[PDB]
């Protein structure tokens, strides 16, 4: 039994080994192509030609694919609002128009430059404030309100308002985007092997553009080199125009993209915009607050709709707040469309949460620990959604890190380092986290398995989830090993695939162990069952022998599986019923050193405590919040998209776009799962880990923050309940900005200035 | 969660044997080497003269030594060079050569053998003749990675002429000279304002190559700081990055020489000339902070739409650097 | 009219009679000789997926010198009497894997594991050079490797065993 020993990922050593085989190392078939897409260079413009004469000097050129050449469809996208390939008219500067084919990646390379297009510029709408002027949404206002906001505005002792915006962040998963298609040539037949978190929809919209029924489309996922939710649906952007080629060409043909091509193309996390009012008391005691966020969606719609429902559940965070009115809209620009990353609008709400919450604690001079605290909901509290919070731990994860992190002792070093220090200060703070476990969409929670027994007593696994590096196989065996009671080196997982498990929801919303957990345990019961009468007649034998015994009497040992997430379906009309089948908690403590005079930074210790239930695997746990803080560490401090007045994405390679580095973490980087706390409500009392914890990056981010308040109180001015905007991510320019001293003032130069 | 003590032990005798076919190849005389390709002729000379005939017959040929950026020119940017001339086999383009007056590097040397090189002369002299070194070293800290700088040439750095060269800055500011040799031509000159009159321009003939690079020893009254920013938002513009140096009047704190060169603050490497040639015979104090300051802020000064934006960090950090160069300079004088 | 290039990979000796300069080392080894372990990350040498080693007997400093390098940017032309190490030249899970993969595996330093034969080369190549390093040379040896998935924390600590 190895549910809850750390079991290492089962194809670690063939990943260190370089054996472990990830898409573009599947060999080639002798006669296999290559396609490179080409992409509008204009955010917004009219097509007006397609010039492909220099492209056909290119040796080992094929031929050039546009929407012309499409046999079914050219209406793609999950609400069917996206072109597979542009026609007349391209809505953002990576918009795909079409694609060359070559017999080398080198040679198509070279083509899809020589490509020459051109356009007729129209209006372009880039930022949420160009959106927000013009009108520019997708569908209507969200809301969740509750209680009475002008009764709470009235008993507020204070109230504060701002604006505060969250950049967006690219996914960089190591391996890009990546598609092989195999036509069979007969009956419409193909079959994809692709680097996506999604074989379902794959399988569908490559069905949908070549007008063939779904049943003749297999997509195979062996392993991702990292998904993050860019591969949930923004893969079939390669898919699909790989399937046309193939389709076209009658050969196989593969695309995996370049880094510079996949940040511009496929979309990243939304940036926010929210404009935030707070009423409080004296005390620190929240009574009233009222949120309009604005997300950056890009040119269609994706899962935006989601990523903003998502995030107006979690704008409360830990908070018991009785009067509460959040809003959501979602901007319509000419950017790539953005996607799930990560978090999906949970990271972006909960930043917006504790921004005001830290201005609340500055503003009443009272320190944040104990006004975080005083404001915690309890357990058995409602949220704003009147959803019950049961097993509510955020009081002992709270409890536990201030402990071990000595956070107390620390807090009085950090002011003896401020005093002592000019031009270089230290900030620490805790923060806690909550986050909803399902999809929000009730029909996205079903999972199902398919197991066989063989007549060797081994055992093949499938499911609908697949592997980007979460361990989510090596838990599948882990728990299938327990259910069935025998060693897990009986059991193999080989890969998902659409001919196993069909109809499959994206392997997303971190509920992939709790739902395909079920789902094979389930089909392992039904082995079981039906295995029951043979242990009965041979209770000394083996599991080989009563398999054998099965077999010989025509006793089927192959199974499914299926598990569907009961009393699910939140209602937005009556702001009632289940969002979420429960949350999982953390809290994580930080601190850093700001050098003043530059902006560079130093993150000197983190702790995290986070609420796993009865982990399945600690070591795999332990390694997703280390994995996630520090993506959220990259998402509030160092990673950053900038583009062109013109909307034309500048950082598109690791020389501009700065992801963590093993020198960026935490020099003491403490992580501790929380014990004794067993979750009723999944698979083997664990919990949900993909996501909760990335937001406890922002952790950093509030540290740096009291770091500049300590510069702003030695350098700027005398006011200690001051309040200024500081936008995320927090990097370098935005930190040496905000220590507003002599040299941001320039009076150092003998000038007069706004410095002290 | 995991055990270190069942691990296997290391065992370094054990290792993949160097290719003894390879061993015996090395006997083998250097030649001239050609290969061709669909589009690009490559030569890979074996002596100085060679290169020097190769590029007086064909001066529009490319260098190439490490390719960490010619690569990204030919990936990246679409252009291609017809015809590439590889030096990186040539001794005097890899020579170390310590001098009376400084280091010299042949142009091919790694930015690691350089790195080796001046870690071990510091730990070695006198703080006093290393401070233009340890403000190469400080520049070589944080540049990109172990795999980079083992086929990064130096000559490679100076002549891409990056505007955020890290580099560059720091060669200016101290005057680092620079051997520049043609079929027949041969001239050595101190790195100075007018070596980068353009855009990822220097002030070579096409015909020419730079052979070799001396890093000068500090002098008594002396000192050397070079500090960078730790962010970079566009390919290669806006990144703030510089070199500084102060030579005093003997025994004082009255200024002599005074060089500021900046990268990130315009399409090049510069130095803040008119600046600091107003600061020349005056004394280390707070009036000159002042004045240095005010003509930093002058000179260097940003139009709004300044390519790469970041318009007052950027201002602020050519400010701030300096300050940190001037408290660094009293600690070392005081 | 053009010369045959010679160079060496995992022992084993590559001779190229027709060169195109154009061709980077990662296309070679993933696309002509079928070595897939080795990665492309980014193709500008920011990312190290694609990290390699090389040694040579350098005839200046008469010895045999071996390094680190990104086989995405590195021209086969210039690899002429060059010996190439990739992942799968240390050790292999159908024979013995090296001690470096061992340890990144069994410290769970490898989540999806793109990155891992990079770092594994960046290890290796340290331990070549220096096979009792310090913490300090283990924490430098990476600047040059990206990771996505595991924080890095476990993946020092597997290695910081080979220290001291
Ligand atoms: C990921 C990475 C990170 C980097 N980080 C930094 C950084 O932080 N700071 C910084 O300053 N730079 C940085 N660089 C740039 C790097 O230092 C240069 O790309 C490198 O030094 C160029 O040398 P090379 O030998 O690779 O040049 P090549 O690409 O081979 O050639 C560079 C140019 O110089 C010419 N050339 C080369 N040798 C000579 C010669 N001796 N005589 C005349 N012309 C010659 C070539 O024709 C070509 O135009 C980085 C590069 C990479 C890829
Ligand atoms: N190594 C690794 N961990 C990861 C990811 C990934 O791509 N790689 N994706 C994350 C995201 S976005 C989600 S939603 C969860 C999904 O997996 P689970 O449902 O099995 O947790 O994994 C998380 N952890
Ligand atoms: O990843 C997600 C996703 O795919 C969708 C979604 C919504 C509508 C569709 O038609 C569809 O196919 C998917 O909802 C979600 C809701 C969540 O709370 C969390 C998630 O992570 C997702
Ligand atoms: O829900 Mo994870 O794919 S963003
Ligand atoms: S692939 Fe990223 S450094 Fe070579
Ligand atoms: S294990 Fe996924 S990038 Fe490192």
């Amino acid at each position: 039994d190895t549910v809850g020993r750390p079991l290492p990922h089962l194809a670690a050593a063939m990943q260190a080994s370089g054996e472990a085989v990830y898409c573009d190392d599947i060999p080639r078939y002798e006669n296999e192509l290559f396609l490179r897409l080409v992409t509008s260079t204009r955010a917004h413009a009219k097509i007006k030609s397609i010039d492909v004469s220099e492209a056909q000097k290119v040796p080992g050129f094929v031929c050039f694919l546009s929407a012309d050449d499409i046999p079914g469809s050219n209406e793609t996208g999950l609400f069917n609002d996206e072109t597979v390939f542009a026609k007349d008219t391209v809505t953002c500067v990576g918009h795909i128009i079409g694609a060359v084919v070559a017999d080398t990646p080198e040679h198509a390379e070279r083509a899809a430059h020589v490509v020459k297009v051109t356009y007729e510029d129209l209006p372009a709408i880039i930022t949420i404030e160009d959106a927000i002027k013009n009108n520019s949404f997708y569908g209507s206002e969200l809301k969740i309100e509750k209680g009475d906001l002008k009764k709470g505005f009235s008993e507020a002792d204070n109230v504060v308002s701002g604006e505060l915006y969250i950049g967006g962040q690219d996914h960089f998963y190591l391996e890009t985007h990546c598609t092989i298609a195999i036509p069979k040539g007969e009956e419409g037949e193909m079959e994809l092997f692709v680097s996506t978190q999604n074989a379902m929809k794959t399988q569908s919209f490559v069905a949908k553009m070549l007008g063939v029924p779904v049943n003749r489309i297999l997509v195979r996922v062996k392993r991702m080199g990292g998904g993050f939710g860019g591969k949930e649906t923004r893969s079939t952007l390669v898919s699909v125009a790989v399937a046309l080629a193939a389709y076209k060409t009658g050969h196989p043909v593969r695309c995996m993209l370049d880094r510079n091509e996949d940040m511009l193309i496929t979309g990243g996390r939304h940036p926010f915009l929210a404009r935030y009012k707070v009423g409080f008391m004296k005390t620190g005691t929240i009574v009233a607050l009222e949120v309009d966020h604005y997300s950056n969606a890009g040119n269609s719609r994706d899962l935006s709709h989601s990523i903003m429902e998502r995030a107006l559940f979690h704008m409360d965070n830990c908070y018991k707040i009785p009067n509460i009115r959040g809003t959501g809209r979602l901007c319509k620009t000419n950017l790539s469309s953005n996607t799930a990353f990560r978090g999906f609008g949970g990271p972006q709400a909960l930043f917006i949460a504790e921004n005001w919450m830290s201005e609340v604690a500055v503003t009443c001079g009272l320190p944040a620990e104990e006004v975080r605290w005083k404001n915690m909901y309890k357990e058995g509290d409602l949220t704003h959604f009147n959803q019950r919070l049961e097993g509510f731990s955020v009081p002992r994860c709270w409890d536990e890190c201030l402990k071990s992190s000595q956070y107390y002792a620390r807090k009085s070093e950090v002011d003896k380092f401020n005093k002592e220090n000019c031009w270089k200060k230290r900030g620490l703070c805790i923060i806690p986290t909550k986050f909803g476990i399902s999809f929000t969409v009730p029909f996205l929670n079903q999972a199902g398995a398919l197991i066989h027994v063989y007549t060797d007593g081994s055992v093949l696994v499938s499911h609908g989830g697949t592997e980007m590096g979460q361990g989510l196989h090596t838990k599948m065996v882990q728990v299938a090993s327990k259910a069935l009671k025998i060693p897990i080196s009986k059991i193999y997982i080989s890969e998902t695939s659409t001919n196993t498990v069909p109809n499959s929801s994206p392997t997303a919303a971190s509920v992939s162990t709790d739902i395909y957990g079920q789902a094979v345990y389930e089909a392992c019961q039904t082995i079981l069952k039906r295995l029951e009468p043979f242990k009965k007649k041979n209770p000394d034998g083996s599991w080989e022998d009563w398999v054998m015994a099965a077999y010989q009497d025509r006793v089927s040992l192959s199974t499914t599986g299926f598990y569907r997430t009961p009393n699910l379906g939140y209602s937005f009309e009556t702001n009632s019923g289940n969002a979420f089948h429960y949350f999982t908690y953390g809290v994580a403590c930080s601190e850093v050193e700001i050098d003043c005079l530059t902006g560079d930074h130093k993150n000197l210790r983190t702790d995290i405590v986070m609420d796993v239930g009865s982990s399945l695997n600690p070591a795999i746990d332990i390694g997703q919040v280390e994995g996630a803080f520090v993506q959220g560490l990259g998402l509030f401090t160092l990673e950053e998209l900038h583009y062109s007045p013109e909307g034309s994405l500048h950082t598109r390679g690791p020389s501009t776009y700065k992801i963590p580095a093993f020198g960026s973490i935490p020099t003491e980087f403490r992580v501790s799962l929380l014990r004794d706390c067993p979750n009723k409500k999944a698979i083997y009392a664990s919990k949900a880990v993909g996501e909760p914890p990335l937001f406890l990056g922002a952790s950093v981010f509030f540290a740096i923050k009291d770091a500049i308040r300590a510069a702003r109180a030695q350098h700027t001015n005398n006011n200690t309940k001051e309040l200024f905007r500081l936008d995320s991510p927090a990097t370098p320019e935005k930190i040496r900005n905000a220590c507003v001293d002599k040299f941001t003032t320039l009076c150092v130069t003998g000038a007069p200035g706004n410095c002290k | 969660l995991f055990n270190p003590e069942e691990f296997m032990p290391l065992d370094p005798t054990q290792e993949p044997i160097f290719p003894p076919e390879l061993l015996r190849l090395k006997d083998v005389p250097p030649k001239q080497l050609r290969f061709e390709g669909e589009r690009v002729t490559w030569i890979q000379a074996s002596t100085l003269k060679e290169l020097l005939d190769l590029k007086a017959q064909h001066p529009e040929a490319k260098l190439v030594v490490g390719n960490t950026e010619i690569g990204i020119e030919m990936k990246f940017k679409n252009q291609l060079f017809p015809m590439i001339i590889c030096p990186a086999w040539i001794p005097e383009l890899n020579a170390v050569e310590h001098g009376p007056e400084g280091i010299s590097f042949g142009a091919a040397c790694a930015l690691s053998s350089v790195e080796k090189t001046l870690l071990e002369a510091v730990a070695k002299l006198p703080t006093q003749k290393t401070e233009v070194f340890r403000g190469v070293l400080e520049q070589l800290r944080w540049f990109a990675g172990k795999q980079v700088k083992s086929v990064a040439s130096l000559g490679g750095n100076i002549i891409t002429a990056s505007p955020i060269s890290d580099l560059n800055p720091v060669f200016m500011a101290s005057g680092t000279k620079l051997t520049i040799v043609s079929r027949g031509t041969r001239r050595t000159v101190p790195m100075d304002h007018t070596f980068f009159p353009s855009y990822r321009k220097t002030l070579l003939g096409p015909e020419e190559i730079l052979l070799s690079i001396e890093i000068p020893y500090s002098r008594e009254d002396e000192f050397f700081s070079a500090f960078k920013q730790a962010s970079r938002r566009e390919d290669d513009i806006a990144k703030v990055t510089c070199g500084m140096r102060v030579l005093f009047q003997p025994g004082s704190m009255q200024v002599k020489e005074l060089a500021l060169c900046y990268g990130g603050m315009a399409d090049r490497t510069i130095s803040a000339l008119k600046t600091t040639q107003k600061q020349l015979s005056k004394f280390w104090n707070e009036k000159l902070l002042q004045d240095v300051c005010a003509g930093l802020a002058e000179e260097l000064s940003l139009s709004p739409d300044a390519p790469g934006g970041m318009i007052e960090f950027r201002r602020t950090l050519t400010l701030s650097f300096f300050f940190k160069f001037y408290l660094t300079v009293l600690k070392k004088l005081g | 009219t053009a010369d045959e290039l010679v160079f060496f990979v995992n022992g084993k000796k590559v001779v190229e009679k027709n060169a195109d300069p154009e061709t980077t080392l990662l296309a070679y080894l993933r696309r002509k000789l079928g070595l897939r372990g080795t990665k492309l990350g980014c193709g500008e040498g920011g990312c190290g997926a694609c990290t390699v080693m090389l040694s040579k007997y350098d005839r200046l400093q008469d010895k045999i010198i071996h390094f680190s390098a990104n086989a995405c940017l590195a021209p086969i032309c210039t690899l002429h009497h060059v010996a190439v190490t990739t992942v799968e030249g240390i050790g292999s899970t159908k024979t013995r894997l090296h001690p470096v993969q061992e340890r990144i595996a069994k410290s769970h330093g490898s989540q999806c594991g793109f990155c891992t034969p990079g770092i594994v080369m960046s290890m290796y190549t340290l331990l070549r050079n220096q096979p009792e390093p310090t913490v300090e040379e283990i924490e430098d040896a990476f600047q040059g490797n990206l990771c996505r998935c595991t924080g890095y924390r476990p993946i020092l600590q597997g290695f910081r065993t080979f220290a001291k």
